[PDB]
């Protein structure tokens, strides 16, 4: 099955403050009126990035596996959430999809229908980052074509390989990032509040 | 594919004239920049600011910065004369008397409302349509609007209660109606036409005035040849800051960031990229200032002749005083320009005639003195070729040129001799 | 000066800029404390083979350079986009150590935008490189007896590495036809080994090699120099230096309402104009400090030796005076009566030399009038006045012509 | 008096002296002086140094030639205006207000001055005025009258 | 250089070896064997137009 | 008699072919053809030419 992203997966480009200034700029972004996948489960390319998001009420997703081989060989990235505390870990992991069934050289170790919760996946230069938004939405949850901005989570120096992800267990939404340039509205009191897709459409490339 | 205009066949013969039953006084506006913006950059501050290194190296160059910063200050002191040439005109400060008995004619849109700067109800609605760290620097005109609007009152309080003569020499007094039975003369058209005619002159004329007031008041899209004017300006401005980002080969485009990260001998290197990429950065906005500057001046040029020629006479030359015959025009003051208000005549309901060269008495040629002669069905008459007023054909409406022999198209008929 | 001249014409003249100097000067660096594990490197037992090269990610420390640069060991020590007695003063987002042995002669291919088998099929810097080439010869360590072969290089590859590509791939590399087949003719094994002997002439000589690569972004810093913070200063015009952002402003409380992970803050131009100081949650907002053009007001020197002086845009509350709105003007008096534009100062202000001083007015734009206006009276002129009135005209210039060969070359 | 004639002089003086003036700048080579780097340097070097006046004295030389060009056009249309002048004003009589002087003009004369024309624009000015009542028409025997 | 040399009447004072002008030019000199003063003058140029 | 016009023709047609002929000057570089540049010289060498 798939959906339009309308304008969805919009994020704080850098750590810059702005206000009541338009900035262009050139990243990995979820293109406008994008066709992202959906879905109850497998495993799926990340390519330059993944844009992700859920439907938060029954709180039943919780994390993600991201590497190559997910199986040894090499190391993955583990997230898990829970009640208590975010947990990152990276490790030469030999789990299947699965490590709740239990939870290996690790290298790394971090702790920290009626609304909608999105993430971007992204590594790149200092490696991965993550960031996100939490919302309450109207109950049909094909994703509003209102507007708003995904803020930074975390920015980890993890230096890892990612070829392939998977979600650990609602419903949920997969898109991919593309190298895109966007026109960003910082309104007031910091805040991005619209955006153009300057390669969406003639239009877009003229304003 | 654009379209020229509707056809016309225009009705031609050998004896057949057009000529006007009547006439409808027209209001056309014509709007004309006068001035721009007084932005002044400091080169020093532009290509180094603080920095006493780039400084140092700037000095190398010679005299490129003060050949720079002459230039613009000789566009910035050029804009104060612009606007000297157009309205400061008048040399003396004009007022309206206290009681407006102009004869019908409402100027109360277009003469200074005391209770507000002291605009006109017009200058105003003209006023509301159009809308520092780098070494940028803007610097405020000699005149105020509230000085230029001054101006514009004392040249419109002359020409109401003086007509040309305030141009000439001292402002003589005349009543308005006959001010305006003299601007009908001058376009050919007879000064009963106006006394005969001076409700349906004056209502017109203050109708056309509520038009533009409308017009003025429903749309900015007339104000476009002065808001350019701001665009152009503010184009030129961002594109000469956004070139201050740009590296040039540098190993970046902040001046105190290789100040911070390399000793003398490797930041010269870097800061001559940055100083040489600037310095042309500079050049080529005062390049593109100066041949903006000589254009905004043509149009100064041409506004201080229309200010001349259509507000302080009567202009005769076709269509420089607005489409029609010239009868007067107002000005009115705009940010960074001038607004004309050129009162025309315009004929407006043609009937066709027969028509003759000379007219036959006793075997001789009568040619019309001033006029066309002009037939109606079977009778024969004289008129203004402005406006229809038969005339019967006479002795002094008329003077003779020998034989009826010579003369081709010429007609048998009677001449009284009073 | 400013004109080149002993004699001033009456006129306002552009003469200078006036700028506020910054009465103190500021450091502010992060809270951190322990000395960065460079030792874990320049001292280490061994590095790696140069085709497997080992990288270290140094963060949350002082780095000493000083440690380094000053001393005698480096055989070699250069730097790119940045200078080593530099280093001290700076801070980094992240630096990265990149440890190896190559043979004395090779160090020449440590370095951006080269070519060859070391640069291209082993280690590849990027072509803007920030950062430093640290080496120093290691046949006291590295070379053994009958010749150390711990030490190998990839001779042979597919394609050539981008910037810091690793690949430590055994594979079979093939020159020609031939498959190959965990073997051959115009097919090889792609790793060699320099085999060094302390005996060695010096260009075969094993020289052990670090890298330090340094990332500076719109980001935090983690490594900083050992150089001390000071206490903040406000209101007052000041130099400064944020985390290695060096400037000079007055600094103000603000309230520029910065979400948790905004670290300073740009103006429509790009211009940083606020700050977090990296000791607080403080949010500074950066102002430049006060400056302007001058221009000096003067009758002519053949008339009087007074003047008077326009800060332009200034306002005299932070430089007789007089507010202008073109500017604070000094040394002029204000008058309340109005005079015919003598020194033009702008906004309606002229000026003037009276009964004497410089006075400075508004300007009057010529004599008040009535028209004596009725519906029934005119006026005629009972006499005339033949007047004749003198126009001149430019029309030409000088006709120049330069022989731009001879301006330019001079024969 | 002159002070237009004299002001177009002056441009043309200012800016040949700052022509003039950068042939003393260094534009980043080791001297000024061509003359020095040839009797100190070998080609090899001599051509860096070289290099560096070549680029500065030619950006000198065109940024004379733009202004000149610009300033020319400025000279062409008070050429132009002045040749309308002497058409419509000397060898005619305007009835355009300012065109030839204050008042309404009667005729004007040409005399020549250095780089330009003088015109001596004679004019009717009224003086001495006086009120008087005044009518639009006059009635006779019912019929309006009017002036001619 | 390359000009034409002439006597002068230049008041060069003892210190002075070349004296100077606006062009970056040396306007005249000292000889060292025989301590009079020589303008430097350009040779003859000009423009050829057929 | 038509000069003013054919001299505004010939002025505009003589300036693309001036800017066109400064496609073959060198301004100090070692070739003026782009590709031959990059055919000689090494990424550092050939981006200063
Ligand atoms: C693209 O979008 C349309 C409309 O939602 C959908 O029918 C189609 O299957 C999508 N195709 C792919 C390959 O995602
Ligand atoms: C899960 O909850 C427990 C509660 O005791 C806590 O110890 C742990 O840190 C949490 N996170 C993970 C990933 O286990
Ligand atoms: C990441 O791992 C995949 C495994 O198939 C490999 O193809 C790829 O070359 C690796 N990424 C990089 C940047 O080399
Ligand atoms: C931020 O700006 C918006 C503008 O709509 C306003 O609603 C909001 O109250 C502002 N926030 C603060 C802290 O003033
Ligand atoms: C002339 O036009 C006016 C309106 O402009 C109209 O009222 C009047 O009747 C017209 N007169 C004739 C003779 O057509
Ligand atoms: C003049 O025109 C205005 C606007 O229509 C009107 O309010 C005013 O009463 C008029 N004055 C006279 C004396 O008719
Ligand atoms: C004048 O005559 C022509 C030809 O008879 C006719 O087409 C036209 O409509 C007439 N115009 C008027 C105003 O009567
Ligand atoms: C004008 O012509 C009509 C016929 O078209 C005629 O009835 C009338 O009498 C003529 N006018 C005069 C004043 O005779
Ligand atoms: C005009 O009158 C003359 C003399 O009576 C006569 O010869 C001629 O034929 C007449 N023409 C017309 C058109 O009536
Ligand atoms: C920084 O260190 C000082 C003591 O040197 C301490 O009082 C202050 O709370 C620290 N601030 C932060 C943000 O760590
Ligand atoms: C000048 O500064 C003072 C102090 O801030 C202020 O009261 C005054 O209004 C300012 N005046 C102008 C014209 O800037
Ligand atoms: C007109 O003016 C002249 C001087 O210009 C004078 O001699 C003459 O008497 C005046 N005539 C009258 C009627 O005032
Ligand atoms: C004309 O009348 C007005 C008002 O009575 C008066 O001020 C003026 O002096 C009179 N004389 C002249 C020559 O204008
Ligand atoms: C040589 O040079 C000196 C310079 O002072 C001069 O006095 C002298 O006459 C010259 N000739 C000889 C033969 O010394």
């Amino acid at each position: 099955a798939y959906t339009n992203s309308f304008t969805r997966g919009v994020y704080y480009p850098d750590k810059v403050f702005r206000s009541s200034v338009l900035h262009s700029t050139q990243d990995l972004f979820l293109p406008f009126f994008s066709n992202v996948t959906w879905f109850h489960n497998p495993v799926l390319p990340f390519n330059d990035g993944v844009y992700f998001a859920s439907t938060e009420k029954s709180n039943i997703i919780r994390g993600w596996i991201f590497g190559t081989t997910l199986d040894s060989k090499t190391q993955s990235l583990l997230i898990v959430n829970n009640a208590t505390n975010v947990v990152i870990k990276v490790c030469e992991f030999q789990f299947c999809n699965d490590p709740f069934l239990g939870v290996n050289n690790c290298t790394f170790e971090y702790v920290s229908f009626k609304n909608l919760r999105e993430f971007v996946f992204k590594n790149i230069d200092g490696y991965f980052k993550i960031y996100s938004k939490h919302t309450p939405i109207n109950l049909v949850r094909d994703l509003p074509q209102g507007f708003s901005a995904l803020e930074p989570l975390v920015d980890l120096p993890i230096g890892i390989n990612i070829t392939r992800f998977q979600t650990l267990l609602a419903a949920y939404y997969v898109g991919y990032l593309q190298p895109r340039t966007f026109l960003l509205k910082y309104n007031e009191n910091g805040t991005i509040t619209d955006a153009v897709d300057c390669a969406l459409d003639p239009l877009s490339e003229t304003k | 594919t654009m379209s020229l205009g509707a056809e016309n066949s225009v009705a031609y013969s050998n004896n057949s004239i057009a000529i006007p039953i009547n006439f409808t006084i027209s209001v056309t506006t014509e709007i004309l920049p006068v001035s721009m913006t007084k932005t002044s950059v400091d080169c020093t501050m532009y290509i180094c600011g603080d920095s006493t290194e780039c400084s140092n190296l700037l000095l190398q160059y010679g005299s490129f910065c003060t050949q720079l910063n002459r230039a613009l200050t000789g566009i910035a002191v050029e804009q104060d004369k612009n606007t000297q040439e157009v309205f400061a005109q008048v040399k003396q400060i004009y007022k309206t008397p206290p009681i407006k008995d102009f004869g019908g004619f409402n100027f109360s849109q277009i003469l200074p409302d005391p209770s507000k700067s002291k605009r006109s109800f017009i200058e105003d609605l003209l006023f509301n349509k159009v809308t520092k760290f780098n070494g940028l620097t803007v610097l405020p005109p000699l005149l105020t609007d509230e000085m230029i609007a001054q101006y514009t009152s004392a040249l419109l309080a002359g020409t109401i209660t003086s007509g040309w003569t305030f141009g000439a020499g001292a402002a003589l007094q005349i009543p308005f109606a006959m001010q305006m039975a003299y601007r009908f003369n001058g376009i050919g058209v007879t000064q009963n036409v106006l006394y005969e005619n001076q409700k349906l002159i004056a209502n017109q004329f203050n109708s056309a005035i509520g038009k533009i007031q409308d017009s003025l008041s429903s749309t900015a899209s007339a104000l476009g040849k002065l808001q350019d004017v701001v665009n152009q300006n503010a184009q030129a401005l961002n594109t000469l800051v956004k070139q201050l980002s740009s590296n040039f080969g540098a190993i970046s485009s902040v001046l105190n960031d290789i100040l911070a990260r390399l000793d003398k001998v490797e930041a010269e290197v870097q800061i001559d990229r940055l100083i040489t990429g600037r310095l042309q950065s500079l050049q080529t906005y005062v390049t593109q200032q100066l041949i903006r500057a000589a254009e905004i001046r043509a149009s100064a040029n041409l506004a201080a002749t229309k200010m001349s020629e259509c507000v302080l006479g009567q202009s005769k030359r076709v269509d420089f005083c607005g489409k029609g015959y010239h009868l007067m025009s107002f000005p009115q003051s705009a940010p960074h320009g001038v607004v004309f208000l050129h009162v025309t005549y315009v004929p407006a309901q043609e009937k066709n005639f027969t028509t003759a060269p000379a007219i036959c008495h006793d075997g001789k040629a009568h040619f019309p003195r001033e006029g066309v002669f002009v037939s109606n069905g079977t009778h024969w008459f004289v008129t203004q070729r402005n406006f229809y007023e038969p005339q019967i054909i006479t002795t002094h409406n008329t003077f003779v040129s020998g034989n009826c022999d010579v003369v081709i198209g010429i007609v048998n008929n009677t001449v009284y001799d009073p | 000066c400013t004109l080149k001249s002993f004699t001033v014409e009456k006129g306002i003249y552009q003469t200078s800029n006036f700028r506020v100097q910054p009465t103190e000067s500021i450091v502010r660096f992060p809270n951190i404390t322990n000395l960065c594990p460079f030792g874990e490197v320049f001292n280490a037992t061994r590095f790696a083979s140069v085709y497997a090269w080992n990288r270290k990610r140094i963060s949350n420390c002082v780095a000493d350079y000083s440690v380094l640069y000053n001393s005698a060991s480096f055989s070699t020590f250069k730097c790119y986009g940045v200078s080593p007695t530099k280093l001290n003063d700076l801070c980094f987002t992240n630096v990265y150590a990149d440890s190896f042995v190559i043979r004395g002669d090779e160090v020449r291919q440590i370095a951006p935008g080269q070519t060859g088998k070391i640069a291209d099929y082993n280690y590849k810097l990027p072509d803007d490189f920030t950062g430093c080439v640290i080496a120093w010869n290691s046949n006291n360590l590295d070379s053994k007896v009958g010749g150390n072969y711990n030490y190998l290089y990839r001779l042979f590859r597919k394609s050539n590495l981008k910037p810091f590509e690793r690949d430590i791939s055994t594979e079979i590399y093939q020159a020609g036809s031939t498959p190959c087949n965990g073997v051959g003719f115009n097919c090889y094994f792609p790793l060699q080994s320099y085999g060094f002997q302390p005996t060695y002439g010096v260009g075969y000589q094993p020289y052990r090699v670090v890298v330090l690569s340094f990332e500076l972004l719109h980001a935090p810093a983690t490594v900083c120099g050992p150089k001390k913070s000071t206490n903040l200063v406000k209101n007052k015009c000041v130099n400064f230096n944020f985390n290695g952002l060096t400037g000079t402003g007055v600094l103000t409380e603000s309230n520029k309402k910065f979400l948790p992970f905004q670290q300073f803050g740009r103006d429509i131009d790009d211009t940083t104009d606020a700050v977090r100081d990296p000791q607080t949650l403080e949010i500074l907002d950066i102002t430049p400090c006060s400056f302007g053009g001058v221009s000096v007001i003067t009758p002519g020197t053949n008339t009087s030796n007074q003047v008077a002086v326009l800060y332009q845009g200034v306002n005299c509350t932070e430089v007789n005076v007089f507010q202008t709105r073109a500017g604070c003007l000094i040394g002029a008096e204000h008058v309340n009566n109005s005079y015919e534009c003598d020194i033009p100062i702008g906004a309606g202000i002229c000026a003037s030399y009276q009964t004497q001083s410089i006075i400075a007015y508004t300007m009057s734009l010529g004599a008040e009038n009535s028209v004596a206006y009725s519906n029934n009276s005119i006026a005629i002129p009972i006499n005339f006045t033949i007047s004749v009135t003198t126009e001149i005209l430019p029309v030409s210039m000088t006709k120049t012509s330069v022989d731009c060969t001879m301006y330019i070359c001079g024969d």
